């Protein structure tokens, strides 16, 4: 149950329990998983005398691309349990990239817990610095509409939409909210570029009892801003008249927003009235709900940038810093989020996983040995390792953080990263410059409704007789389907190698299913990147699809816009 | 030569076949007429007469977590089904105990009952295979780092899932992969791809125990 | 230090107290008010919330059998209730069963219950009294040269035997005497010469148990 001091406590007595516990984590994850094919590769069995010395003795360290081949046997058709154990009800991606190749992350019941008690704690603490009404709302721009079935009738999933849509998570997170203010319908609605003009609409439906803004990123808030600001006479003119725009199409989320619906003139008049008397936005986010206490979001790394428009946008409010974990890695959560973003850092709780951490302490890299947890030096930049409930044991996710401080026994981190990024030749491509001017070229033919492209990826369908891929693609805004075709029909036609041009012409290979993404997915991804459990180290999102890439997989399927197959061809 | 005296559709059979199968002995196989039993069957197991039954240098193990027990430490020198530990093979003894019991009772419900007991049994079913599935946290397979000893234990009763998802009308599977999908993971060895017969057969002719009483 | 969660009229309270007891272990014991199933305990085991429950390193080790078989791999330098051999260990596991299923049930009918089920109860337990009988042949003991692992496992019910004749109104030592007389003979050991409490409040349980089901 989700109450103020007795889980303060407990989360103090946690961070001081830091080794006892992340031990605990260690030994619950073995004994929960005595059984890893890799770890009979790697001599285990349980107990032991010198367990902790014996696991980072003799368990070596592993990349993404020696992680691809055997969640990828659990995923497809042979839904074998491997790397953790149980074939995992959902499967994650990972950024940066394994050799240009996806990676597969095992996603667990356990990780839904992880996320229910970071919330739990965090929101706890938040609301010891920024308190909240109990019988209000928060504008909650987030998203899981999507959901995918992977090759062999197994879920793959990103961490948004296996937490949304995951049986606990309205039984979950009941106490430790403030009530979603679009329906569920909405928030799942199989469009979400019109689904979360809808989100603008919802969260500003209620916002004298908003107590909040939120977006995971700062840019999340920030392109939610510009696109909050993408809507407004229409926004009221369908408020207005009653009646929705003519740019909504989906029946669920028509049907929905037309329940809603009545026709009222008068409130027109005022927002214009407030609206611009500014000097064209500064404190907009107070502007639009004056009474929320805050705008929460991941504040540093590579939301470094998009602070200041967010702040620019959020005027003489606070700007509140974001804890730190995923589908692949819990490690950092906020409990002074009072602090600014430059200066902001994060504690880690110790049964979220098992970390340890290699010192950058040489030159480039250094040849060192890991660390224990409260083993890191103040101060001093290292390189994070999981071992958690997510197919992780001893893996190097490639990323840097240091240790500014410490609360109480448990260190304080602090990201100033952006990329985990050393590449390698890949095999979804279609060099990335091909597939990045494939998305240039179709674009056009959407940039003649006054829009540019804001993100892109694809995918390899071998489920298909013959295979096909699928290209995704997010954009500013709704459009008929006749463009949207002639746009997949251009991707193929700037897929400008011959190796293409022997296999559909030929059909080896099917015709490219266009399923057109709405936006902020990509968003997601991003969203679901920087927040991953290591360091701001990552953001560079994989363009095409290998049977191995999962995050944007489950953001893959449901929320087709539109999805089609060559007329021509 | 060892001699097995075993039932093709029961379970417990079953887990000797795949325990055998799984080290690398050649065994011979004895089908057993519960009508008829054999004498060699009478002889071995005066009281319960029950199966499985190995007669080994001349003395017969009977009961199947017995039978493949006697199996891991008769010959423990290859794949070895406990953990090198007390507590594991502790975990592997708590959870062996909690499959043949409560578990076989609730699928005994499931495939073998009408009216209550079969709902009832349902829920029991079910209820047990997501704490069989908690407990297992996220092990790819239940005794050690390979096949288990419990790995032994509920495999046996993969070959008996289609007859729960028909019969018990239930989907084991999209309430709780995992655990069927543990048992494709298990089906790829030939020990248990060899020693636990179609899954068609097992739900037909529990459909025709159904069928022969009420 | 060792920490037994036990209840006085467990049978299967006193394998654990016997097992551990005939090992040499200095352990504490913690009777259990199961209207008031303790902390500890209902962190031991939170379904089956069932003694005994051994607790060691901070691992609660259950099941009766399951504890004592725990007895003999937590200290395995002195003295063993196994055999060397698999097949010996296969017998005692097989008979330790033979003691779990028919045996317990019917002692548990003699005691328990009356009329059409206490008749059957009684020709059941003089049933399975008289095979134990012929299986025990001439052994000091059961489960090996000395004292033994299914020993201990049946041992502790002849606490209840004076329950067994009151009730059943029978005497089953003229049906088969060496089986009483064995366990008067088991009882020197001092692990169950210290383990087990008096068979008058024992018959006096029984007799609160019957006076409130009738
Ligand atoms: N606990 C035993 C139970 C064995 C059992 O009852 N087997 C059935 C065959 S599936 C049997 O022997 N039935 C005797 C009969 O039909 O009379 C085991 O797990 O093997
Ligand atoms: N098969 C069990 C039998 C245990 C048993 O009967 N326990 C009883 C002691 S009377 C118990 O704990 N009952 C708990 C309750 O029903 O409250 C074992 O040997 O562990
Ligand atoms: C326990 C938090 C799980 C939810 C995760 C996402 C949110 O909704 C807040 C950001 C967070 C991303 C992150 O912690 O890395
Ligand atoms: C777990 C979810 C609430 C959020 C997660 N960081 C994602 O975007 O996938
Ligand atoms: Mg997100």
């Amino acid at each position: 149950t989700f109450d103020m001091n007795r889980v303060i406590d407990e989360f103090d007595e946690m961070t001081r329990n830091a080794h006892q516990v992340q031990k605990q984590t260690l030994k619950e994850i073995l004994l929960k998983n005595q059984s890893a094919i890799y770890l009979q590769n790697c001599g285990l069995n349980g107990n032991a005398t010198d367990p902790e010395e014996a696991f980072k003795s003799m368990v070596p360290l592993v990349t993404d691309v020696e992680l691809e081949p055997y969640i990828k046997r659990m995923v497809d058709g042979d839904t074998s349990p491997i790397l953790t154990g149980h074939p995992v009800p959902a499967i994650s991606l990972s950024s940066g990239t394994s050799q240009g190749r996806p990676k597969f992350i095992p996603f667990t019941d356990e990780l839904m817990e992880n996320t229910l008690q970071l919330f739990r704690t965090a929101f706890a603490f938040r609301n010891r610095d920024f308190p909240i009404d109990d019988n209000g709302k928060a504008l909650q721009f987030i998203f899981s509409s999507k959901q995918y079935i992977s090759t062999g009738g197994v879920p793959v999933g990103t961490a948004t939409t296996n937490v949304y849509r995951n049986p606990n998570f309205k039984a979950g997170m009941k106490s430790i909210t403030s009530p979603s203010c679009s329906p569920d319908e909405v928030i799942f609605s199989p469009d979400v570029h019109q689904a979360l003009y809808c989100h603008l609409l919802s969260g500003i439906l209620f916002r004298d009892q908003v107590q909040y803004v939120f977006a995971v990123f700062a840019h999340g808030l920030v392109h939610a801003f510009r696109t909050f600001e993408q809507v407004w006479e229409e926004i009221v003119t369908d408020i207005k008249d009653g009646v929705l725009s003519n740019r909504i199409t989906v029946p669920s989320v028509r049907t929905a927003m037309s329940k809603l619906l009545t026709p009222n003139p008068e409130l027109a008049e005022t927002i214009r009235t407030k609206c611009m008397s500014l000097s064209n936005w500064y404190g907009l986010i107070p502007a639009l709900f004056p009474n929320a206490k805050y705008v929460y979001g991941i504040m540093t790394g590579s939301m470094e940038p998009y602070v200041p428009k967010l702040r620019h946008y959020a005027g003489d409010l606070p700007l509140v810093s974001h804890d730190y974990g995923s589908s692949e890695g819990w490690i950092a959560a906020n409990v002074t989020p009072r602090l600014s973003p430059e200066e902001a850092t994060f504690a880690v709780i110790p049964n979220l996983g098992y970390f340890e951490f290699l010192p950058v302490s040489e030159t480039g890299e250094g040849e060192e040995k890991p660390v224990g947890l409260t083993q890191v030096k103040i101060g001093e930049e290292y390189e994070v390792v999981i071992t958690n409930y997510a197919g992780l044991y001893r893996y190097r996710l490639g990323d840097v953080v240091k240790v500014i401080g410490f609360y109480n026994n448990t260190p304080q981190l602090k990201f100033i990263c952006r990329r985990n990024l050393i590449l390698s030749i890949n095999i979804d491509k279609n060099t990335e410059r091909d597939l990045q001017l494939s998305v240039e070229s179709a674009a056009k033919r959407l940039s003649e409704e006054k829009i540019e492209v804001i993100d892109f990826s694809s995918y390899i369908d071998v489920s298909t007789d013959p295979g096909h891929y699928a290209i995704f693609w997010e954009i500013s805004g709704e459009t008929n389907e006749d463009v949207l075709q002639d746009c997949c029909n251009c991707l193929d036609r700037a897929f400008i190698d011959a190796g293409y041009v022997s296999s559909r012409k030929c059909k080896t290979i099917g015709a490219l299913e266009l399923r057109v993404v709405a936006k902020g997915t990509f968003r997601k991804i991003q969203e679901h990147f920087l927040g991953l459990g290591s360091s701001a180290g990552q953001f560079k999102m994989p363009r095409c699809v290998k049977p191995s890439n999962a995050k944007v997989l489950q953001i893959l399927c449901e929320n087709v816009v539109s999805s089609y197959f060559s007329t021509a061809f | 030569l060892p001699i097995l005296l075993d039932y093709w559709p029961s379970m417990f059979g079953m887990r000797a076949r795949v325990a055998l199968r799984e080290k690398g002995v050649e065994f011979e196989y004895r089908e057993e007429d519960f009508s008829n039993k054999s004498p060699l069957l009478l002889q071995s197991n005066p009281i319960h007469k029950k199966i499985p039954v190995l007669v080994h240098n001349g003395k017969p193990v009977c009961e199947s977590l017995n039978v493949v027990q006697y199996v891991d430490e008769a010959w423990p020198e290859k794949n070895p089904f406990f953990p090198s530990d007390p507590y594991g093979r502790a975990q592997a003894r708590f959870w062996a105990d909690f499959v043949d019991k409560k578990f076989t009772d609730a699928q005994f419900k499931v495939w073998g009952k009408k009216g209550e007991e079969q709902e009832a049994g349902k829920k029991e079913f079910i209820e047990a295979v997501k704490i069989l599935e908690s407990e297992l946290g996220d092990k790819p397979y239940f005794g050690g780092d390979s096949f288990g000893y419990v790995d032994i234990s509920l495999i046996t009763f993969s070959s008996w899932f289609q007859a729960y998802e028909k019969f018990g009308n239930f989907s084991i599977e999209s309430e709780s992969p995992k655990l069927i999908a543990w048992a494709k993971r298990c089906m790829e060895k030939e020990s248990v791809s060899k020693s636990l017969p179609d899954s068609e057969k097992i739900v037909a002719y529990a459909a025709e125990y159904r069928k022969n009483n009420l």
